[PDB]
């Protein structure tokens, strides 16, 4: 059951290049592909997301409208492991434009990238689905990404489409057209994702400042935590064991209403190294829930978790973990809706990330993150009102009248995030 | 990729184009004969200053330029100049007969015999180029050439290149330097006819700069290359995004992004820091807070207007050398609670910020010290109206009686294009106006 | 079978939503098209008139 990653936009490969080191760290493999590791759980699934001289080849697909960023990851730490075929870019760029991305520039390039897709398909044993990392706030990655979404689905619509999308704060800018494309994205995502994981830089930055306190916090900082969490929220995926995930395992449990597939992760414990002292099973738990360490600006005491699926990692009390994990329940019942029981579900594994003995990380289909698309509905509307910086997208071919249909369609989703926190 | 194609059009283009090339020389190491001993792929490359300079095989690193004016005294200096090698001859074009400070001459009479060769000249520049960005051209408002021949340059531009980008770097008459009556019917003439074919256009108010080099460098009376060099740092920053890369650098298209709301508001305030005189600058270290509290002071900005009284819809710092993004956010922490720093409702309001690291150069013998650090702000205000309410001002006094108006007329102008131009100035006024009042 | 048939109808009308989605990204694209060269067209008209 083999994943297909793309990588798409600069935020894309950046964070797709960290995730690509993260894990091929946990599986054992080195920069050159070769497998040097000193166990077996690490070669059981490594299949999920590489190809097979006895080397390893992920089986990821980079994207970019310019080629900045991706001579960055060709020339990073481990830019010789992927399969230099599977590098698509062009040279015009995107200008942080969704209607670039989406409708002139990116529809240029957007056939090249599906014949790499579908060549990997092809050597495909099972293909479970598609992966794609991407930021809502540019370009290339919210507008070009969610072309090849759609053109992914038309191609393989019985199949799995997951992302993880970067959501855009004004704490952490590049433009002030951000919150046109995340919204226009958005729409794009309730339609044709089946799980997003909300990665909002917003609460990222946050995390930086007062937790880690890192008072002056670049992307790699921001990057830092997101590679925790990719790398927590696939365990299941790739490492054999008890409870064996998959992307469609993952959508029916937890996703009870099509539209409501966005999660807020959550990692613990949350680092910028430098710290021996091994967190205690209690520790953990408790941190893991709390807001100030959620992956997403939203406070969960705000709103209620439909689903939770947790995973600990390291060598640790499965007694001490189902004791913990029954216990957080069991004191909030609160934030937890009454009408899916037994919607919590936890899973262990024995090998922990790296530079730590234990980990936990979360995966929350919580109705709080209806905060996160009222935050973005609103700063899309105070431009929008005055139709300021629309433009650069009309200049593009687009319509107001666009706009008007992605803004309505967001504030129905938070609407139905609204309708089953009062159920 | 992404080559800039730079235009310069009569007289105080051309000087500040003089002043320009020089500096991007001194700053990438490029000799007077165009020898980059630093620059190791002969002939070619993509390097971020081959945005601005193409390789011959030869070595030679040639400015993608146009040096055009009506005149050729003003070119005949480059021709013969210190950078004389830089250019191939053909980049330098001259006619015989100027625009006698008469937009009508510049634009048709006069201007009409050279657009074809001047367009056939910057097409062989396009030719060369695999990614071309867009131009700068680079103009007075009010000479005859600068205004009227560079509207003409400006239309068939957008015919030949469609929607390609065109950024202008226009020189705003001051009394002070010197300056012919009718400046400010040239001045609305050609700003109403370049507007639609413009995409964002840096004034410079000779009137500033002219009180920021007797203020600043103690020069009693400043000369056009005073002003020049002055003018070419400020044109050096807000390139350097373009002619460098560093992993702070931002993009000048980026900015742009932010600085243009609507497609007429398309003219942001430009502010410098810091001009100090080498006396001032000796034993004297100007930190990243003390250079940012200079953008803010109105006696740093390229045209006279009061931010204080208009509303901001962007704000962009562009900093050069010795500058780590946490000494910036603490002084713009500090910033943003002692100075009146008023955004439109309807848009966000942090500062868009880059650094390029290589750090600012400067003309040997010259008034301008060395320092370590610089920053040039960017911003969207609708206080730089102001500066059109004065010209159209101006205007207004001598059209309500026609003075002047015959050598235009007998050129072939119509008071039809008058009206026109001046009800164009108008609405632009109205246009920053609306834009600056809060949503319902 | 009357369960496969039904599978088959809702791809049939996904399919036919995304052959929706094509024909206004092709719409998008073609009106760019159209007014950039109205744009070219429209200044070198009154250039040529106004000269
Ligand atoms: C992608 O990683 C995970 C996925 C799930 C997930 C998953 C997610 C859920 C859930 C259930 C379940 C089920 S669990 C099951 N065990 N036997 C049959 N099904 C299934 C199984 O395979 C799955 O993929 C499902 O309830 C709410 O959220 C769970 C996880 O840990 C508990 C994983 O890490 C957090
Ligand atoms: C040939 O004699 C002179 C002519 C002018 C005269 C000239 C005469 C004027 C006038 C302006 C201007 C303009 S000034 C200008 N500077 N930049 C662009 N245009 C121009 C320039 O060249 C000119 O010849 C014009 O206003 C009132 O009277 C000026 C003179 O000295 C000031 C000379 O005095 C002998
Ligand atoms: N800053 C600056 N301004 C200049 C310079 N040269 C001329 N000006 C100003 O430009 C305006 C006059 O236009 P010019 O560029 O000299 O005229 P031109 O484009 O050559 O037009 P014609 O001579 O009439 O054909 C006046 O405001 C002058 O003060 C210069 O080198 N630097
Ligand atoms: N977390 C994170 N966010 C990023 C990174 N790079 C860019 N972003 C964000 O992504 C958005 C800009 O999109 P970007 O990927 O650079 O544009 P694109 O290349 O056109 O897809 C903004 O919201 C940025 O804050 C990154 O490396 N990490
Ligand atoms: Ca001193
Ligand atoms: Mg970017
Ligand atoms: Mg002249
Ligand atoms: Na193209
Ligand atoms: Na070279």
């Amino acid at each position: 059951r083999e994943i297909v990653h793309i990588q798409a936009g600069q935020c894309g490969n950046q964070i797709g290049a960290k995730f690509w080191e993260v894990i091929s760290d946990e599986h054992g493999i080195d920069p050159t592909g070769s497998y040097h590791g000193d166990s077996d759980l690490q070669l059981e699934r490594i299949n999920v997301y590489y190809n097979e001289g006895n080397k390893y080849v992920p089986r990821a697909i980079l994207v970019d409208l310019e080629p900045g960023t991706m001579d960055s990851v060709r020339s990073g730490p481990f830019g010789q492991i992927f399969r230099p075929d599977n590098f698509v870019f062009g040279q015009s760029g995107a200008g942080n434009n969704w209607a670039k991305g989406h409708y002139t520039e990116g529809a240029e390039l957007v056939d090249s990238v599906l014949d790499v897709v579908r060549k990997e398909s092809e050597s495909c044993d099972c293909l479970q689905g598609f992966q794609l990392t991407h930021s809502l706030g540019g370009g290339t990655g919210s507008g070009m990404g969610t072309l090849l979404i759609s053109k992914i689905r038309e191609e393989y619509p019985d199949r799995i489409m997951n992302t993880f999308s970067v959501m855009p704060s004004p704490k952490v800018s590049d433009t002030v057209v951000e919150p046109y494309n995340a919204t226009l994205s958005v729409h794009q995502l309730v339609e044709n994702t089946d799980e997003t994981y909300c990665i909002d830089n917003e609460a990222l930055y946050d995390i930086c400042f007062r937790t880690l306190k890192l008072t002056t916090p670049t992307y790699g900082d921001l990057n830092h935590l997101v590679s925790a969490t990719m790398s927590g929220v696939t365990t299941c995926l790739r490492f054999p064991g008890q409870l064996n995930a998959d992307l469609r395992k993952l959508a029916v449990n937890m996703v009870p209403f099509p539209r409501l597939h966005f999660f807020m992760p959550g990692f613990a414990p949350l680092t910028s190294s430098q710290q021996y002292r091994a967190l205690t099973v209690p520790e953990l738990t408790q941190q893991m829930f709390d807001s100030k360490n959620m992956m997403a600006a939203c406070d969960p005491r705000h709103g209620r978790y439909l689903t939770v699926a947790a995973i600990f990692r390291g060598r640790m009390s499965m007694k001490e973990v189902d004791e913990q994990m029954l216990n957080v329940q069991n004191k909030n019942s609160s934030y937890f809706v009454e009408w899916i029981p037994n919607n919590v579900k936890t899973a262990v594994c024995d090998i922990p990330p790296r530079g730590l003995k234990m980990s936990a990380t979360f995966i929350g289909n919580s109705t709080a993150i209806q905060e996160l698309f009222k935050r973005i509905s609103e700063q899309f509307t105070a431009m929008f009102r005055r139709k300021a910086f629309l433009h650069w997208y009309t200049g593009e071919g687009m319509d107001e009248m666009e706009f008007t249909e992605a803004e309505s369609n967001m504030n129905d989703l938070v609407s139905e995030y609204q309708q089953y926190q009062d159920a | 990729m992404r080559e800039c194609i730079s235009i310069h059009v009569g007289q105080a283009g051309v000087q500040i184009g003089n002043a320009c090339w020089e500096l991007y020389c001194l700053e990438h190491g490029i000799q007077p004969d165009g020898q980059m001993p630093s620059d190791k792929t002969i002939g070619g490359g993509d390097d971020s200053f081959n945005t601005f300079f193409s390789e011959t095989g030869a070595g030679k690193h040639v400015p993608r330029a146009v040096f055009v004016d009506l005149e050729p005294t003003v070119i005949d200096e480059v021709r013969t100049g210190t950078y004389r090698q830089l250019f191939h001859p053909e980049q330098l074009i001259t006619g015989k007969e100027d625009a006698a400070n008469n937009y009508a001459r510049g634009h048709y009479t006069i201007g009409k015999e050279i657009i074809d060769l001047v367009l056939d000249r910057i097409r062989k520049l396009a030719d060369q180029c695999t990614g071309l960005q867009g131009f700068l051209v680079f103009h007075s408002f009010g000479g005859g050439t600068g205004s009227g021949f560079t509207s003409l340059l400006m239309e068939r531009l957008s015919v030949d290149y469609g929607k390609k980008s065109k950024l202008e770097f226009s020189i705003y008459p001051a009394p002070q330097v010197s300056t012919a009556v009718v400046e400010p019917y040239n001045s609305i003439l050609t700003t109403h006819t370049t507007l639609e074919h413009s995409d964002c256009a840096f004034m410079v108010d000779n009137e500033a700069i002219y009180d920021i080099c007797r203020r600043n460098l103690d020069i009693e009376r400043p000369t056009y290359t005073n002003l020049n060099r002055l003018i070419s740092q400020i044109v050096s920053s807000i390139t350097a995004s373009l002619r460098f890369d560093g992993a702070l650098n931002v993009d000048l298209t980026e900015f742009q992004t932010n600085l243009v709301p609507y497609p007429r508001i398309h003219f942001p305030l430009a502010t410098y820091a810091p001009v100090i005189s080498a006396e001032k600058a000796y034993h004297e270290q100007l930190s990243v807070a003390e250079i940012t509290n200079a953008c803010f002071e109105p006696a740093n900005q390229m045209v006279k207007c009061d931010p204080r009284h208009g509303k901001y819809m962007a704000c962009c710092l562009l900093y050069r050398g010795d500058v780590v993004p946490k000494d910036v956010n603490a002084a713009i922490a500090t910033i943003k609670t002692k100075r009146s720093i008023q955004f439109v409702d309807w848009c966000p309001t942090g500062f868009k910020v880059g650094i390029n690291y290589q750090p600012p150069t400067v003309v040997p013998g010259g008034d301008l010290a060395k320092v370590q650090r610089a920053v040039c702000m960017l911003s969207n205000t609708t206080a730089i109206a102001e500066a059109w309410a004065r010209l159209d001002h101006k205007f207004d006094l001598m059209y309500a009686k026609r003075a002047f108006v015959h050598w235009y007329v007998g050129e072939g102008m119509e008071e039809g294009e008058f009206s026109e131009a001046r009800e164009d100035m108008a609405a632009l006024e109205k246009d920053y106006e609306e834009v600056g009042v809060d949503s319902v | 079978e009357a369960a496969e048939e039904r599978r088959k109808y809702q791809e049939a009308e996904l399919l036919k939503h995304l052959a929706e989605k094509r024909e206004h990204e092709r719409e998008v694209i073609q009106k760019a098209i159209e007014e950039n060269n109205n744009f070219i067209k429209m200044a070198k008209e009154k250039l040529a008139q106004k000269m």
